[PDB]
């Protein structure tokens, strides 16, 4: 006697597909409650859903290398120090593998990297003035009154020495380079050794808005 | 409180591809790294993936003579932090001097 | 123990001075390619002459070590695995002879120097390495 369906209960029809975290199953339900009868007509939507399976357990996380931390200081063995003269040392800087947890996969290449070096670390050298460098950025770039600079910087002579060594056991040879923050001697610049530094305003400042928030603005 | 899970985090857009659905926590979610989430729908999208800063945007428009432009970028990730110890959702930002024409 | 020089753990500064003592006339880097036990006859492939000597040995070519059945288990070599090596010219019979005076360390494999209980030594070895080919010995 024109009974319409509806819809009896969601019920799982399939196992969880994944051996680690989320995944997905499927949910079936019968048009049953009630059955259609005498020209009533079928339940309206669907009688299949989606539905989140949880295994609660972590998948393997593929180790990550952080970026390359500072060379180590120059040196060379049974020398104290080799700084202020014309004797190639060796320096090297490290990374870690991080993130990797529940046998995911080491990270490819190289954990250290090595190199060669003249030290002119605190060491006196006669120094030529820059021209004035390109404008900075304007700081604070969101906070008050963003202000803009520019340097002439007291520039050291590096000494004229050879940019590569002979190796001992090769017939190869290896580049160095100057490391270490040496003490540049220049004559007064506007009654300045290091750095003349000036500064003016940036103009017409848009207010630092979120992306995410902007374009929300009917005020 | 509940999250959209999604399996594709798309790095190029910055987009969730692959809805799983909702009604879990960000820990259940992120479990498999490889996914990514939103707190409600429009919001941003933030991979399940370690912290790690977006690239960043093109220079906004200048506001003839010499105004201001900002450009930001954004710690992008989960359970971590970018560069500066800074937590994920943070914009970092910068401005610069701009000249467009010459009225 | 007079199997091997037995090593306070080892220093850069410290291997770098040992590897420099009078009479060492090869250091090499090593895989072991093969062991045949009986004294053992270790087959070695040269990875790297990071000192060169009296035997002018090609990159990639093979050397037998020599060790007493006495020094098997101290020594504990296993096959595919690597080793920096170092010896006298006192111990060549050509073939090597493993002595109080000879160096033999575990190397770590590229992947497992990436684990925090190896970061120091892989360190060190390349850096002691680098040292070696580049520079020398003092004096
Ligand atoms: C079953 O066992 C688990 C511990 C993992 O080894 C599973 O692999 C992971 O499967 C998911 C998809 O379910 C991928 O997104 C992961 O990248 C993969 O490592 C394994 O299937
Ligand atoms: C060494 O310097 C030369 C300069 O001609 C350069 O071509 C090369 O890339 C450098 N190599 C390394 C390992 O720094
Ligand atoms: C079943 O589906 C929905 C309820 O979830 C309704 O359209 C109606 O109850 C139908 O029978
Ligand atoms: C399935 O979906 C929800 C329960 O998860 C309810 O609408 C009802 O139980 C339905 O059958
Ligand atoms: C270290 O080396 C360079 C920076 O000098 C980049 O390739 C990257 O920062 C890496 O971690
Ligand atoms: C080492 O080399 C220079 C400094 O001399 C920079 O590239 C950086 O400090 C690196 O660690
Ligand atoms: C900086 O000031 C003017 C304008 O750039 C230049 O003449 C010179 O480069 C100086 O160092
Ligand atoms: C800074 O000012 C303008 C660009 O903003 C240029 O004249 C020049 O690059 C200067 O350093
Ligand atoms: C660095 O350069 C400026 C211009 O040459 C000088 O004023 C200063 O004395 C030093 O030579
Ligand atoms: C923004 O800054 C520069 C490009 O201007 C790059 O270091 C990188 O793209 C960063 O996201």
């Amino acid at each position: 006697g024109s009974v319409a369906g509806g819809w009896g209960p969601w019920g799982p029809v399939s196992p969880c597909p994944v051996t680690c975290g989320l995944g997905q199953t499927m949910e079936q339900r019968t048009c049953n409650h009630p059955v259609p009868q005498h020209g009533g007509p079928f339940c309206a939507g669907d009688a299949t859903r989606t539905h989140i399976c949880n295994t609660a357990v972590p998948c393997p996380v593929d180790g990550e290398w952080d970026s390359w931390g500072e060379w180590s200081p120059c040196i060379r063995r049974n020398m104290k120090s080799i700084s202020c003269q014309e004797i190639p040392g060796q320096q090297s800087r490290g990374r870690t593998c991080r993130g990797r947890k529940f046998d995911g996969h080491r990270c490819a290449g190289q954990q250290q990297d090595i190199r060669h070096c003249y030290s002119i670390q605190h060491c006196p050298l006669k120094g030529s003035w820059s021209e004035w460098s390109t404008w900075g950025l304007c700081m604070p770039p969101c906070g008050p009154n963003p202000t803009r600079a520019r340097q002439r910087l007291c520039t050291p002579l590096l000494p004229k020495y050879p940019p590569t060594v002979s190796m001992v056991e090769g017939q190869g040879e290896k580049n160095v380079t100057f490391w270490g923050r040496p003490l540049p001697r220049c004559e007064e610049l506007q009654g300045q050794k290091l750095v003349v530094e000036e500064k003016r305003p940036c103009l017409h400042v848009p207010a630092c808005k979120d992306p995410e928030e902007e374009e929300l603005a009917a005020a | 409180d509940p999250v959209l899970c999604f399996t594709q985090y798309e790095e190029s857009s910055g987009k969730c591809k692959g809805l799983l659905g909702g009604g879990v926590s960000v820990e259940d979610c992120c479990l498999n790294t490889a996914f990514a989430y939103q707190k409600r729908s429009g919001g941003l999208c933030q991979p399940c993936r370690s912290p790690r800063w977006s690239l960043w945007s093109t220079w906004a428009p200048c506001s003839c003579s010499e105004g201001s432009q900002l450009r930001y970028r954004r710690c992008v990730g989960w359970n971590g932090q970018c560069s500066g110890k800074v937590a994920p959702g943070t914009l970092e930002w910068q401005l610069q001097a701009c000249e467009d024409q010459q009225c | 123990s007079n199997c091997f020089i037995q090593k306070d753990k080892v220093t850069l500064e410290e291997r770098l001075d040992k590897a420099c003592e009078p009479g060492v006339d090869y250091v090499y880097k090593t895989r072991l390619v093969k062991v045949q036990l009986s004294f053992d006859e270790y087959i070695m492939a040269i990875e790297q002459t990071i000192k060169s000597g009296s035997d002018e040995v090609q990159v990639g070519q093979q050397r037998t070590f020599i060790s007493p059945i006495k020094c098997r288990e101290a020594l504990k070599l296993e096959e595919k695995k690597h080793y920096l090596m170092w010896g006298l010219s006192s111990d060549f019979w050509l073939s090597y002879i493993i002595g109080k005076d000879t160096w033999v360390e575990h190397w770590p494999e590229e992947d497992e120097c990436q684990d925090e209980e190896n970061q120091k030594q892989c360190q060190d070895l390349g850096a002691f390495t680098e040292s070696m080919v580049v520079f020398g010995c003092p004096n």
